[PDB]
């Protein structure tokens, strides 16, 4: 029986952005945790006073891994504020631009950020040095498959960005989404180019990525037994499948305390007691949000605000979306669950709440969601009409408001804009890693990842590898969390 | 290169960045990023991709920095915020002491062979320094100069840069150093920088004067909707006339598109980006 050790990790690496984690370990388990987002830029104040159309470029610079998500939320908010009626073909083109980056981001996350948690890379920087007891369990053959797939995935993720750029202009930071739709009508020739690249990505996802996650997972079965946290999830909806605004690839919902509930955005409030913002701004819904930095405020430990849904601390991301929507599992997931785990499952929730809401369950959910996105993209390639207009050109309003809701690869994203005198009067962002990587609220309730760290095993304080392994399962992007 | 060749040590520090300058580099076609990492440079510290973490990663960088004092390359991605005693960007913690971006640049900057300011944020301040900001976001060259640090700086701007500008500037420097040694080589690099610190092979030509729609501009034939690809994009907000980059020729993402064909140029490589290039969607 051992006493307490307190472990600080700054920087947490193989995530995006600036994160410090501090955990209290007692008797071999984490018993408390604090997450600190350590870098601030202040997009919500930078945007004030600008032509509202500029937002769909400015906001993308919140994050170079997920800029299409912010582009999408921004143009949806501007569409609403301006009363722009996006043409059907533009809705589909937007889905093709953004869906290709889901593929990029999930592949980047599993291979280039997460896989070194389980795979020893070649004997040169940036793969060494590392912890002397890194708990790397794979056979020589399977470790080599992980390295070979890491290298192949560098090419695949690059091809995904070619897909984004075909109708998006370039990537990172697309030019092709604006208020009113998409700036470039897909041609027959460029649709051939997108489909040819998509086939290569599909083959990698089906043959290498989904199988390797289950196979590595089968060597780390203990990692399905930890990291549950609150077992509470949020989805705000994403990828509209018609022009009504009512039907989406991912439908909205909340899950908490074992129960499905509807999503009502008026129940979102952002708290700041433990965040470096002025105390008088605590507890605001985003339509009345304020961003007043207070970097010297006593007791605070993060630039991430603390969003709560009707008082609840929720997580977001692939697990959240796949749990809320409960799609059928991939054929190869069904097979490997049976062969390698003895599990008979048809739909995602057949994993059960405990295994789904776990360190390894979040990696599985992300791989399953990547497979799910393949079928969506295939459908959009059949639905799109070469040559049909994708944009309208709306006048800027003097006075208006709008909200854009979508799902970034890491989770729920909304942007709210208020226009006065034809300029941005307020712009408020509530992002995915905000929901995951936030600090305590004004009542002392932990953020989702803080809570998911409780119970994580640390059997060797000198090689505390599972702390950051848990964090990485959530695919943190701290640029998004803080903005 | 070879797995067995000489590869200089590189530390990549992120200040007020978005990681887009790392992601763009991952998109390099020729050489591939795998070949860059395994055959061209030794990327000893990079928070997004390195194996180790926390104080151990910081100390690894410090050990390499001591062994290669005066010889390592320091890449900076993002601006450096000076307000609130540096507290708007903390990059690590060691010995129970937090390390701000200000602290880190003062520590490693003096001992680098050269500092590569990658991206418009690092080169010129960029979006974090734009109107409405309050963090004291500062460009690398200005921060170093204000602090008496004389190490050479090369700016490789863009939001994000093209991978070819980043890899190509590294190759330019390594070629010069092979021919002339470190100080003679860096002197030859400085000779090919413009007044804004940008290498002229990539930034020495104007977009508009080389644009395929220039005949339409001269005729006054202007697109009124983004999806009209015949007309010039000037009335839609194109900033090509004020922008020095080779995008018209190398294009983006394996040559599949570029900003002017797809929508408009927003002037992302220029020192006044974003405010001097805004509003983006009118002239
Ligand atoms: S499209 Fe832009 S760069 Fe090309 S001619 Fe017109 S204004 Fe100049
Ligand atoms: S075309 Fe203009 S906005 Fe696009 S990358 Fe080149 S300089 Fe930047
Ligand atoms: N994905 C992504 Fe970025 C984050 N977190 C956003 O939104
Ligand atoms: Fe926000
Ligand atoms: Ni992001
Ligand atoms: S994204």
């Amino acid at each position: 029986a051992t006493g307490r050790t307190t472990i600080a990790i700054d920087p947490v690496t193989r995530i995006e952005g600036h994160l410090k984690a501090e955990v209290v370990v007692e008797n071999g388990k984490v018993v408390d945790a604090r997450l600190s987002g350590g870098m601030y830029r202040g997009f919500e104040t930078i945007l004030r006073g600008r032509d509202p159309r500029d937002a769909s470029q400015i906001v993308q610079r919140i994050c170079g891994v997920c800029p299409t998500a912010h582009s999408t939320a921004s143009v949806l908010a501007l569409d609403e504020a301006f009363g722009a009626k996006v043409p059907n073909n533009g809705r589909i083109t937007r889905n093709l631009i953004f869906g290709a980056n889901y593929l990029q981001s999930h592949i980047l996350h599993f291979y280039h950020l997460s896989a070194q948690d389980f795979v020893q890379g070649p004997d040169t920087a940036p793969f060494v040095p590392r912890f002397p007891k890194s708990d790397l369990r794979l056979s020589k053959e399977l470790n080599k498959a992980g390295v070979d797939q890491y290298i192949e995935a560098l090419e695949v993720r690059r091809i995904c960005h070619e897909m984004v750029a075909l109708f998006g202009g370039r990537m990172p930071h697309v030019q092709g989404q604006v208020v009113g739709g998409a700036t470039e009508i897909p041609t027959k020739e460029k649709l051939v180019e997108y489909a040819a690249r998509f086939k290569k990505v599909r083959d990698f996802v089906e043959q290498k990525y989904v199988p390797v996650v289950y196979t590595i997972g089968s060597k780390y079965k203990d990692m399905f037994k930890v990291g549950q946290g609150f077992k509470a999830a949020l989805c705000v909806g994403a990828f509209p499948l018609d022009n009504s605004g009512k039907k989406h690839l991912f439908m909205p919902g909340v899950y908490a305390k074992g129960k499905d509930m509807p999503f009502d955005p008026s129940k979102i409030k952002e708290y700041v007691k433990y965040s470096w913002f002025a105390e008088e701004t605590t507890g605001l819904n985003y339509k009345e949000g304020k961003t007043i930095p207070a970097p010297d405020k006593a007791g605070a430990y993060s630039f991430v605000k603390a969003p709560r849904y009707d008082g609840l601390s929720l997580e977001v991301g692939p697990l959240a979306r796949m749990w809320v929507n409960n799609p059928e599992l991939s054929p190869v997931g069904k097979k490997l669950l049976k062969d390698l785990f003895g599990i008979s499952a048809k739909k995602f929730r057949d994993l059960g709440e405990e295994a789904a809401f776990s360190l390894m369950g979040r990696h599985v959910a992300r791989a399953e969601e990547t497979y799910y996105m393949l079928g969506a993209i295939e459908g959009w390639l059949k639905e799109i009409k070469a040559g049909e207009d994708t944009v309208v050109m709306p006048a800027v309003p003097a006075s208006a408001e709008g909200t854009g809701f979508t799902e970034a690869p890491r989770g729920s994203l909304l942007h709210y804009v208020k226009v006065k005198d034809s300029k941005i009067d307020n712009y408020q962002i509530v992002s995915a890693s905000l929901w995951n990587c936030n600090p305590r609220d004004d009542m002392g309730q932990r953020g989702a990842v803080e809570e998911a760290l409780i119970g994580i095993p640390v059997d060797d304080i000198q090689n505390p590898v599972n702390v950051a392994r848990l964090i990485r399962a959530f695919d943190p992007c701290l640029g998004c969390a803080v903005h | 290169g070879t797995l067995t060749g000489e590869r200089p040590p590189v530390f990549w520090l992120q200040g007020q960045g978005c990681t887009g300058c790392s992601v763009t580099l991952l998109n390099s076609v020729h050489p591939s990023i795998a070949d860059v990492l395994l055959k061209v440079i030794s990327l000893e510290f990079h928070p997004t991709v390195m194996a180790w973490e926390g104080e151990h990663a910081i100390e690894h960088m410090r050990k390499v920095a001591e062994k290669f004092k005066g010889k390592f390359f320091l890449v900076i991605e993002g601006s450096v915020p000076v307000e609130a005693d540096g507290k708007y960007c903390i990059i690590g913690e060691a010995n129970h002491h937090e390390i701000s971006m200000v602290d880190a640049l003062k520590e490693f900057g003096p001992n680098a062979a050269a500092v590569l300011a990658v991206g418009t944020c690092a080169a010129y301040g960029g979006i974090p320094a734009a109107e409405g900001s309050e963090t004291g976001a500062t460009a690398v060259s200005k921060f170093l100069g204000d602090n008496g640090i004389k190490t050479p700086v090369v700016n490789i701007p863009g939001c994000p840069p093209h991978p070819d500008w980043i890899v190509g500037t590294v190759v330019l420097a390594l070629d010069a150093i092979k021919k002339n040694g470190l100080e003679g080589g860096l002197a030859e690099v400085v000779k090919v920088l413009d007044s804004d610190g940008r290498p002229t092979p990539f930034f020495g030509r104007n977009i508009h004067e080389n644009c395929p729609y220039l005949d339409k501009y001269d005729e006054g034939v202007m697109s009124a909707t983004f999806t009209d690809k015949v007309g010039c994009r000037y009335d839609l907000g194109c900033k090509g006339p004020m922008t020095m980059a080779d995008c018209f020729e190398r294009k983006w993402n394996g040559g599949v598109n570029w900003c002017v064909q797809n929508a408009v140029c927003i002037g992302c490589v220029e020192p006044d980006f974003p405010d001097g290039k805004s509003p983006f969607y009118q002239a």
